[PDB]
């Protein structure tokens, strides 16, 4: 869909090289502008990597030379990068974009999170946080879901599948050691829970892992 | 060298 | 390396106020054919940066009237008549004359308002967890303003205790509020050793802090 499409592992070992795809959608890459590959770091830190023009010209960030390349298949309209060597250091959120610098022609990819690090992948568990007593006479009822250790980032999680959109709030992951717990809250009215069904929906790419956990309640 | 030359080389 | 430097480092506006960022470049960005390759972009929490300004004045499509650019060699302004809500996010600055490209270190926008109070709720470990051995207590603050807010816990009596992990969201753009998630985690035989499980946050929004706990024995 969309225009512009970032597409590798999601998890790299140091010392290896990693290779990242960036399909293109809608327009030709033969025909006009750069296509570059900017990274975003643990901290708002942007930095750009390099690119290769609609004529198969490239130019690489002085910092990066050595160990970049990218290249492109103008059959399957789409260009590649490959960074080798990787470290930890080279963890990162991976964007691939399209201007020229001086006509509206703007498009920037979703970007993927790429990972490097030795450890290994590892599905989360998820808990549910049913409210302990709380009131159900009341006009708000917060519940819980809990994703403990996983690696590597990102899960997913979504409330009913999407039904439930307002009154929720999904935290930012928090490492330690070398594993990642993440919560997720969502408010709804008394009315609904305990009677309706309130599922957690969590995924984890990297694993292939999919789970839905009900939130049942027990009181008291 | 500027995108703008680049492009238009 | 041609150097960006971007100010304020936060800026935090009214809705309906006006606001400016500022870009400074360690060498004039002008180049030989007259014009200055200087572009402004917003990224907005979860997205990915969108371009709004190009050629230091020039707005990209879909950009509000709202957004104006301006300046000149090195010195270089990012000025918002009005803010609005949407506006929240973190602006860079990007060169392209010099090569390699450069980025500013970002500015980031806070929409001000009210300060609000937080809605606290507490959960004692889950059955499914106990049995794998560990046990979790966690606490939510949602909807609160300002970001700045202590969480304490306590366990059987002020005996705060040190192994939890908190996490702040970035403001909301629907009601600008904030939230943090701080999680307890102990070991199922220390957790049932003690009795009183209390999750304390003092926020500017009062003197005494709001309190929630629950002892072991419910459900």
């Amino acid at each position: 869909g969309v225009q512009l499409q970032e597409s590798g592992p999601g998890l790299v070992k140091p010392s290896q090289s990693l290779s990242l795809t960036c399909t293109v959608t809608g327009y030709s890459i033969t025909s006009d502008y750069a296509w570059n590959w900017i990274r975003q770091f643990p901290g708002n830190k942007l930095e750009w990597m390099g690119y290769i023009t609609y004529s198969g010209s490239t130019g690489y960030n002085p910092s990066l030379k050595s160990r970049i390349s990218i290249t492109r298949d103008t059959s399957k309209n789409q260009f590649f990068l490959q960074l080798n060597s990787v470290t930890t250091e080279d963890t990162a959120t991976y964007y691939c974009a399209s201007y020229d610098d001086y006509t509206w022609f703007t498009y920037w990819g979703q970007g993927t999170l790429v990972t490097v690090s030795a450890a290994k992948t590892t599905p989360p568990s998820v808990f549910p946080l049913a409210p302990g007593s709380a009131a159900q006479t009341n006009s708000m009822v917060t519940l819980g879901c809990l994703v403990k250790g996983y690696f590597p980032e990102p899960v997913t999680v979504t409330w009913n599948s999407g039904s439930l959109s307002s009154g929720v709030h999904t935290f930012p992951a928090v490492l330690q050691s070398d594993l990642y717990t993440l919560s997720s809250s969502v408010t709804v009215p008394s009315s609904p829970r305990p009677s309706e069904t309130v599922t957690c929906n969590v995924a984890h790419p990297a694993s292939s892992t999919k789970v839905d956990k009900k939130i049942v309640p027990r009181d008291c | 060298k500027p995108l703008e030359e680049v492009l238009n080389l | 390396d041609v150097q960006m430097t971007q100010t304020p480092l936060t800026l935090s506006v009214t809705i309906g106020q006006p606001a400016s960022i500022s870009c400074e470049s360690s060498q004039s960005l002008l180049y030989s054919n007259g014009k200055t390759y200087l572009n402004w972009l917003l990224q907005r929490p979860g997205q990915s940066p969108k371009r709004l300004i190009y050629l230091v004045s020039k707005l990209d499509s879909g950009v509000p009237d709202r957004f104006t650019g301006s300046g000149s060699g090195t010195d270089f302004t990012l000025r918002i008549s009005r803010v609005e809500a949407e506006d929240l996010g973190v602006y860079y600055c990007v060169q392209g004359t010099h090569f390699p490209r450069t980025f500013g270190g970002g500015t980031k926008l806070e929409i001000k308002r009210a300060d609000a109070a937080p809605t606290v709720s507490i959960f004692p470990p889950s059955s499914e967890q106990l049995t794998s051995g560990g046990a979790s207590v966690v606490c939510f603050l949602n909807n609160f303003y300002p970001k700045d807010i202590n969480v304490k816990w306590k366990i059987d009596g002020s005996e705060r205790q040190n192994g939890v992990l908190n996490s702040w969201t970035d403001q909301d753009s629907k009601d600008s509020t904030y939230s943090m998630s701080s999680t307890l985690t102990l070991t199922k035989d220390e957790y049932e050793r003690h009795n009183s499980y209390t999750c304390e946050a003092t926020h500017k929004t009062s003197t005494s802090p709001i309190v929630k706990s629950f002892n072991r024995n419910e459900c």
